[PDB]
């Protein structure tokens, strides 16, 4: 009995490319198949073109290549109906779209600017796959009461996605957080924001850096905190000078200043030592049982004076935590359900308190002693556990094992998996163990594909379908081949460069057996690629080797990146920083906004064939009807913790 | 005559030398006109330097302000040819 | 005008001190070689004396949007002046303005004849004919405080400038900047 | 000020010849006693502080300064900063310390204290200091809104120099005059001068035996000394004007000439008799030809 399914994004995007995976399950000879998208409810035919033909040459795998327009279509979800047509067969599926076209980002040349001193941005608009697109956009300076003080409508057509842009801040204007805002002209509601502040300033000629000996504070820790104060010119020399540091506490957005910490201390050879002493701390508020101030935080302010009295700057790290534990331990990478009887990988994520990845931390279970595990360089723990062949849930509880540390001090963390949920109940399984480090483009990747299931029907499982989303879109689907009396077949999966920042791989099979029952079981599987730029950009100097430069001097700029690329350059003088560091433009800060976009809300797997599908950013709709829960929610699930 | 002494001999080079630059100054400093501010800011102390320099009579003074001169007649040269 | 020392007259200050420069826009046409092009740039830096930080984002349509790491580039000296005026001072209000004298010269005291230019738009010491100036000592690795006591005279921007002079090296600096003065 | 009160006592000591006592008082203007707070002072030109002392002061309490500024010779110290662990809000805070004049100079310009509290240097307080001038003050010359620079200065004289640096280019008028009235104020001496003849007439319309105020810092009614009923004379610019035609007022600056005659009655003394005959190849010099060109 033929069976054709039909695989796509849980969530279509307008204006760009999509594709959707056309698979002929057991059928004979060539299939040609149409594929027709209409407006739902209706028809409108918006996109029918497309032909393509399933090839016993290609194990019946199809190729979906489309582009839905903008035409005249709201807080009520528009959505798609896709409609794939195998000979006369004709199957079909009711998926959401999106009016999200990608994403903006927006650069200033300072974090801060004078009445009177003009402020340069650019704008660079992107494609979901952060590849530059032209559209029409947007841009709006709101004043810091909220008040659209400029707009200007600008196209990025031939523009290769790069938009200049200047405002002349007027010489009388509230002080304040200024917003630049800016959308593009098809979707309002995905607005896009940085912010710059105006401030009257004159620059400072040091920088001034306080720093906890620990990145926190240990409530029995009889010492306090201890800081180290640390100036320094912006050229780079050792400052000379007094420094007054004083201390606080933070609960919520609400703070409490300790007027009584208040210390005077020298800053020696660009250097200072001090500290907030336990019973200030106590003291400052009132003394409760100390594990009260547990979950709260502690900040330092520090002013600087050069000897000179010429230039002060002050400075203040903040929200440093109050903790009875040093480390924090997380399950938000590891998936919530296992297969009986096969390994579980578990991704434990051990965090400093602050938030930072914490290395080379041991962790292991609750039960086994012999059993552990290092973090590597990511805050990251890979631990594998055997599982019970029991319908029974498994509640794992980890733990940190460091020595030097009291059973007290250590810190530990519940979750709970349940059972992959079969058709019918038969106890057929798949696992796709997968070695994890660090990967990067380049290396090659081994997805041990794990057939778990009675030899009855083992003969029949031919071939394993696997499926790639990244960035929220079908990046790769192929094909891994069986035979029979196999349990284990390796995958060798080259990765490049259109893997980061992270993967998603989704493997599926397919039979007929117990009792003349058409099964699905499947698998999905998170992994990290080391994030970076996906080519590169490099601005290192132009003589190999010399002295420092002079004042007014001429340099060589050396710059290493893709052809064809274009580049834009800006230099601002560090001392702008020591007044304002935030907002700035960061690779990092742009992988964080494309994570976030994901559709794929789980680390891996289903509760059952049907939620591999969905948990990741798929639908899988066949002709034997056995297609996933439909999808008609923007977001991922409101985090219910 | 005859010849003169060590100390005497390379005494009166290094100066020559040194004149030799200070005679061509003036063309220099006037190719800084339309050169970038550090070019002029650059060329006025190390004519100087020169000028004590020479009259000093003293070698180290001498030399060193043969070779500050000298560097900064060369940063000229280099400017000037990527303008044409 | 022939002492161990460099003049006024031949003393170029420094003026051109932008917070960010460089917004620039280059093209990697070049040919590529191990799959990178590589543009070789000609940059004047700035007056300042700071450290620089450049910041490069590159758009291609095959590879996309990249945020180069910030690089660093400090301009110093061994001997400069740092003039540090406030934001805006009111006409005729007398304050005090610190002309800060660093020397970063390894193992030698410096001797300069520092000198705050007249500026008829200023009530300071320093008229049409006589100048203003004192001779002074820094240690070495530290920094001189110079007071120089003002009245701006008229509204809108004015122009304070100091220069100075090591004696027995010829080494010099001279600064320009620039202050609001409004009206009271 | 407001949120600071600064009195700077700059006194000679009694028992050298120069040295010298500064002290400073301060108040805050508040509730409770400011924490923590800077005082930034500097050194008049050819002054600094008695080590002796500055010690002294360090050792107290609610006072300290850095080490770093001990060390250093009290001549490499002009500028310093006194840090204070408090000021009262209820009475003044005040202190002091001999300092010294090393250097031998001229013109020598007025030292300054400042203070603020660490948190907020914006709300300061900055009072000047020295021997001479009143307040620490520099000397100018405001008239409503407009102020002007008076902070300049005041072998045979040739009957040949006349006739020369006076038809100079500037030069926008000439008189003889006579010192009638000296109304001498806080700031500035009006010294109302009558035209008995424009030697050389000029923007400045006036009907000769009419008056106009001549004006000169309080600083040099010493050193000019006119006295009434005399009968100078005199050339000056055509920019020391002062308001408007034709109100206007003169200043008496550098290049302003003033020059006794010596009264005539005072002409017969066998002293002042070369002058009241160059003096007198002068005006009539000049009334006359008036210039070469
Ligand atoms: C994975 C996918 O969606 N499409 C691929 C794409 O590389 C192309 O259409 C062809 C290779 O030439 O094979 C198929």
């Amino acid at each position: 009995s033929p069976m054709y399914s039909i695989i796509t994004p849980n969530i279509l995007r307008l204006e760009s490319e999509e594709t959707m995976v056309l698979e002929a399950h057991d059928a004979q000879g060539d299939v040609p198949v149409t594929v027709t998208v209409h407006d739902f409810p209706g028809k409108k035919l918006v996109l029918s073109s497309e032909k393509t033909v399933l090839t016993p040459a290609t194990n019946h795998m199809g190729n979906v290549t489309f582009t839905i327009p903008a035409n005249r279509e709201k807080g009520r979800n528009k959505f798609v109906t896709v409609q794939a047509t195998f000979g006369t067969q004709v199957v079909e599926k009711v998926v959401l779209v999106s009016l999200q076209s990608g994403y903006l980002f927006i650069q200033t040349d300072k974090t801060i600017y004078t009445p009177g001193s003009t402020v340069l941005y650019r704008i660079f608009t992107v494609n979901h796959k952060l590849l530059p697109v032209g559209r029409t956009v947007m841009v709006n300076i709101e004043n810091p009461e909220g008040i659209p003080v400029k707009q200007d409508s600008l196209s990025s057509q031939n523009q290769l996605g790069v938009l200049p842009l200047s405002w002349d801040i007027p010489e009388l204007v509230n002080m304040g957080q200024w917003k630049i805002r800016a959308y593009y002209e098809n979707s309002p509601q995905q607005v896009f924001s940085t912010e710059f502040e105006v401030k009257e300033y004159v620059l400072p000629s040091f920088e001034v850096i306080v720093e906890p000996t620990e990145k926190f504070y240990y409530i029995y820790n009889e010492k306090g905190l201890e800081v180290t104060i640390t100036a320094r010119f912006l050229y780079g020399k050792k400052v000379e000078g007094t420094a007054f540091v004083i201390f606080g506490i933070q609960d919520g957005e609400q703070r409490i200043s300790l007027p009584e910490s208040l210390k005077r201390i020298p800053i020696e050879d660009g250097s200072g030592e001090v500290v907030l002493s336990r019973k200030v701390l106590l003291d400052g508020v009132q003394n409760p049982r100390a594990e009260d101030l547990v979950g709260k935080s502690l900040y330092v302010s520090a002013t600087v004076i050069l000897h000179s009295g010429s230039d002060m700057v002050q400075a203040e790290r903040s929200g440093i935590p109050i903790v009875t534990s040093p480390y924090q331990i997380h399950f938000t990478k590891t998936p919530k359900y296992f297969k009986p009887g096969m390994p579980f990988d578990l991704m434990v994520f051990v965090t400093n308190p602050d938030g930072s990845p914490a290395y080379r931390v041991p962790v292991a279970v609750q039960g086994e002693d012999t059993v552990q595990s290092l973090t590597q360089g990511d805050g990251v723990a890979k631990l594998s556990i055997n599982t019970h062949p029991s319908q029974k849930p498994l509640s794992i509880t980890v733990r940190t094992k460091k020595q030097e540390l009291s059973e007290a001090e250590q810190a530990t963390r519940t979750m709970q998996a349940l059972p992959y949920s079969t058709v019918g109940n038969s106890n057929n399984y798949l696992h796709l163990s997968v070695l994890r480090t660090e990967l990067r483009p380049g290396e090659t990747l081994n997805v041990n594909f794990l057939l778990r299931m009675d030899r009855a029907h083992e003969a029949k499982i031919r071939y394993y379908t696997y499926l790639i989303m990244n960035k929220g879109r079908l990046l790769k689907a192929g094909r891994q081949v069986r035979e029979p009396g196999q349990d284990l077949v390796v995958l060798p999966l080259s990765i490049t460069t259109d893997f980061i920042p992270s993967f998603r791989l989704v493997a599926y099979y397919t039979l007929i057996g117990a009792s003349g029952q058409r099964e699905v079981v499947a698998d999905s599987v998170w992994v990290d690629v080391k994030d970076s730029c996906v080519g590169s950009l490099v601005v290192k100097s132009g003589q190999s080797e010399d002295r420092q430069p002079v004042p007014g001097q001429q340099m060589t700029l050396k710059i290493e990146g893709d052809h064809g690329a274009r580049v834009v350059l800006v230099a601002v003088d560090k001392g702008v920083f020591v007044l304002n560091k935030k907002n700035k433009l960061t690779q990092s800060k742009i992988w964080d906004v494309v994570e976030k976009a994901d559709i794929g809300c789980t680390p891996g797997s289903g509760k059952d064939y049907a939620g591999v599908f969905s948990d990741a950013g798929l639908t899988f709709t066949s002709s034997s009807g056995q297609q996933t829960a439909q999808r008609a929610e923007l977001q991922c699930p409101q985090p219910a913790a | 005559t005859s010849l003169p002494t060590s100390n005497e001999y390379q005494n009166e080079k290094l100066a020559n030398e040194l004149k030799s630059l200070l005679d061509e100054l003036n063309v220099n400093e006037l190719a800084t006109g339309s050169l970038n501010t550090y070019y002029k800011r650059t060329i006025k102390i190390s004519g100087q330097k020169a000028m004590y320099a020479l009259k000093s009579k003293d070698f180290k003074k001498m030399s060193e302000a043969k070779y500050q001169l000298q560097k900064i007649y060369n940063e000229i040269d280099e400017a000037l040819k990527s303008k044409y | 005008l022939d002492e161990d020392i460099i003049a006024e007259e031949n003393i170029v200050s420094r003026s051109e001190f932008p917070e960010s420069w460089l917004w620039n826009v280059e093209d990697l046409k070049e040919p590529p070689k191990n799959g990178i092009s590589t543009k070789l740039m000609n940059i004047f830096l700035k007056d300042s004396i700071t450290t620089w930080e450049i910041l490069a984002v590159s758009m291609s349509d095959k590879k996309g949007i990249c945020v180069a790491d910030p690089f660093e580039v400090t301009v110093m000296q061994d001997f400069f002046i740092d003039l540090r005026l406030p934001y805006s001072v009111v006409r005729n209000e007398q304050v005090e303005i610190r002309a800060v004298l660093y020397n970063y010269r390894q193992n030698q005291e410096l001797k300069v004849r520092v000198e705050l230019l007249h500026n008829p738009a200023f009530c300071s010491l320093a008229t049409t004919k006589r100048r203003h100036q004192q001779t002074v000592t820094i240690p070495p690795k530290s920094s001189l405080s110079v007071p120089y006591v003002i009245v701006p005279l008229k509204t809108g921007l004015q122009e304070v400038e100091v220069k100075a002079a090591v004696y027995h090296h010829f080494i010099s600096d001279g600064v320009r900047k620039s202050l609001k003065v409004v009206p009271e | 000020c407001n949120k600071f009160d600064l009195k700077v006592t700059i006194k000679p000591a009694p028992e050298a010849k120069n040295t010298m006592i500064l002290e400073i008082c301060t108040r805050y203007r508040g509730d409770q006693d400011a924490t923590m707070s800077i005082l930034d002072i500097s050194m008049m030109t050819g002054f600094a502080p008695d080590t002796d002392d500055l010690k002294q002061l360090a050792n107290g309490v609610d006072r300290y300064i850095s080490k770093y500024e001990l060390d250093k010779a009290f001549s490499d110290r002009n500028t310093l900063i006194i840090y204070l662990d408090k000021v009262s809000h209820s009475e003044d805070d005040c202190l002091a310390f001999k300092v010294h004049q090393y250097f031998n100079v001229e013109l020598i310009q007025p030292g300054a204290v400042k203070v603020y509290a660490y948190y907020n240097l914006e709300e300061s307080c900055t009072r000047f200091y020295h021997p001479e001038k009143e307040d620490g003050k520099l000397n100018k010359l405001c008239r409503d809104e407009l102020c002007r620079c008076a902070e300049e200065n005041c072998d045979k004289v040739t009957l040949e120099e006349r006739l020369d640096k006076a038809c100079e280019p500037g030069v926008d008028y000439v008189y003889k005059t006579r010192l009638v009235k000296v109304q001498l104020s806080n700031d500035f001496d009006e010294y109302i001068m009558a035209i008995e003849q424009t030697i050389k007439s000029g923007s400045d319309e006036v009907q000769v035996g009419q008056q106009r105020t001549f004006i000169s810092p309080i600083k040099c009614r010493e050193a000019l000394k006119l006295e009434e009923k005399k009968h100078y004379l005199m050339w000056g610019l055509s920019s020391d004007f002062w308001g408007e035609k034709p109100n206007l007022s003169y200043i008496i600056g550098k290049d302003t000439w003033v020059e006794h005659w010596p009264e005539e009655d005072e002409c017969q003394d066998e002293e002042n008799q070369k002058q009241c005959q160059d003096l007198g190849a002068f005006t009539e010099s000049m009334v006359v030809f008036g210039c070469p060109n």
